[PDB]
């Protein structure tokens, strides 16, 4: 089963600043990487799918890229509202598995 | 004769490209491993077994997902011998006339 | 709407099975896939299985023990998730998210909290937090409510219906004696209290009990 | 009749790969990871798709990638069933013949 | 030739905890990977095939997990009688070669 790798777990960065997270896969995935935010007592939420594509409804401050074992998600400018977990999944071979996920501290 | 048989070829492998990407999807889902389990790829892997294309991108691991996928195969490859013989059936009208 | 609709809570003593649900609307198709799952208090997210209700097969992740059985009503569109002779092990949030057969989770549930314990469930007492007589207030006053003596997790607090929003601060829970106990803060403007009212509302799926409690100043 | 459908066939079939070989390039750059993404080899990966042979040493992975993958296969194979027919009737003349 | 490399080559757990015996192929084996516990002066056993695949007459304790080349076989609630060695095979490319095995201690 694919293991994705998420690190560092806690990335703390300042307000307005540009802010990417890591996500490395066992295995080459191609590009079937999709991304949610967690909020504190929230459910997950859809941020980026297929590594890059956009979500409608989400800020156009997020963005995604790579692809084979290394995946980013970057937020351009961050802001109070972008504190949460936040986790990657792959979905190319089957089981679907999720990183451990990285919470971001401003 | 010939055309309507080469029609309903046509039609019928339509319905077995979409019924053997569910299908494959259904089997292959729960074999770890398997690559063959989203339908968006799946009908593109139908599609190049069916013309005997086979670049090896995916393929099915599983017993049901290998019955799907010759059932995919054979009815490209029937279709096609169909149409071939359409065709020639033609030309032999049209060239017995000339 | 909200897409798939679960039930906030479910108490289950240890040994014992529990059956949850997860109501779906929105858009509804053949290749629609339903999958659950797990997360702990504190951990991340971990794929328990998932279930096709078009053809009803379902497959469970091989790592873990198997504790779910999945199954699908197409009729009333809800798919099922029994969890059967659980421990405190199988305390945590049970999410249901809809996979529309391409590999991403476009919605997910709002989870179940499922707590397995002996304890029995007990509605919170809401008390209001009102300054005292000498407080010197600025340009801002601010007011809470006290929840105490509720079990299992999880309580909803909002103030005046959830109109209400900025300046609230819901506080963890806190567990001492087989009950929980929080507190929620809410900060509004000096001049629009008491003129403007300010009641915080609290829900406690558990005990299928919601109660208001109206903040006025101390007499 | 035959004859002619057949060397119109061909005629289209290397239209069929050279503009294969050109949109499957525009289809698949800005795709992370894709590797149909120069002429000279997408016009080899052209061929042996046309000929059904599919090596996997190349292939599409967008979704317009993929449909020009189609249709280049069709373009190949249906040239082919149409030479086969053409190579059918003028044999069955020469045989009526002979 | 495929190593199988088994480790710990001991594992020590408590009565009714679950176990979980570690078997890592040098390159990718599909699920081509059976498992075997063999009782002190008894002959090995079959416990498992296919990663995952239940044999008849084994109890419903023993399950397998895994594809590619990390592979794990478990004990739910572990008990005297699954004191052994067990050992990892595989059968996806010629020869078949076995893991160097793992002993239960309890
Ligand atoms: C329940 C019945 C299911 C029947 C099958 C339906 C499949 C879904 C529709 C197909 C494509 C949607 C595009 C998308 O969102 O995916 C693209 C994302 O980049 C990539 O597409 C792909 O890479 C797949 C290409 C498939 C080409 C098939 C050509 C057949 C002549
Ligand atoms: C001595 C004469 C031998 C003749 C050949 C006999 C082969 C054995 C019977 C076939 C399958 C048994 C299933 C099994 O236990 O294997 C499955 C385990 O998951 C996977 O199956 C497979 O993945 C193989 C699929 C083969 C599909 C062939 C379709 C042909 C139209
Ligand atoms: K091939
Ligand atoms: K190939
Ligand atoms: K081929």
């Amino acid at each position: 089963d694919i293991l994705l790798t998420q690190s560092p777990a806690i990335l703390s960065v300042s307000p307005g600043e540009r802010v990417s997270f890591s996500c490395r896969a066992s295995q080459s995935i191609g590009t079937d990487i999709h991304w949610y935010q967690q909020r504190t007592n929230g459910s997950p939420r859809l941020l980026i799918k297929y590594a890059s594509e956009s979500i409608s409804g989400i800020p156009s401050r997020f963005s995604g890229s790579g692809s084979g074992t290394d995946f980013t998600l970057s937020i351009n400018s961050v802001e109070s509202e972008d504190i949460a977990n936040y986790y990657c999944q792959q979905s190319n071979r089957w089981p679907f598995t999720f990183g451990s996920g990285t919470k971001l501290e401003i | 004769l010939h055309w309507r048989a080469a029609g309903a070829a046509t039609v019928l492998l339509v319905i077995v490209l979409l019924a053997g990407s569910y299908l494959a999807v259904l089997a292959e889902r729960g074999a770890p491993g398997a690559q063959l389990i989203t339908y968006p790829r799946a009908l593109w892997w139908a599609c190049e077994t069916a013309t005997t294309v086979x670049y090896g991108d995916l393929y099915p691991v599983t017993l049901w997902g290998r019955l799907v996928a010759v059932v995919v195969m054979v009815a490209g490859i029937t279709s096609f011998g169909l149409v071939t013989a359409a065709l020639a059936t033609w030309f032999v009208g049209r060239e017995q006339e000339r | 709407q909200v897409q798939l609709q679960q039930p906030g809570a479910e108490l289950v003593k240890p040994g014992a099975s529990v059956k949850l649900s997860c109501k779906a609307s929105g858009y509804t198709f053949t290749s629609d896939w339903i999958h659950w799952v797990k997360q702990r208090p504190g951990h991340g997210l971990e794929w328990i299985g998932e279930i096709i209700p078009s053809y009803g097969r379902a497959n469970y992740n091989e790592k873990i023990q198997k504790k779910a059985t999945l199954t699908a009503d197409k009729s009333s569109s809800t798919a099922f998730m029994q969890l059967s002779s659980l421990t405190s092990e199988d305390s945590a949030v049970y999410y249901c998210a809809r996979e529309r057969g391409d590999g991403y989770f476009a919605v997910w549930g709002a989870g179940t909290t499922v707590t397995v314990s002996s304890a029995k469930t007990t509605p919170p007492s809401v008390y209001p937090l009102a300054p005292g007589s000498a407080a010197q207030t600025n340009s801002m006053v601010t007011l809470g409510c006290l929840v105490k003596g509720y079990f299992p997790e999880p309580v909803t607090v909002t103030w005046n219906s959830g109109s209400l929003s900025s300046g609230v601060h819901t506080f963890p829970a806190v567990l001492q004696s087989d009950l929980y106990t929080l507190s929620s803060s809410v900060t509004v403007p000096s001049s629009s209290w008491p003129s403007e009212t300010v009641t915080c509302n609290v829900a406690h799926p558990a005990s299928s009990t919601k109660v208001d409690k109206k903040i006025v100043p101390r007499d």
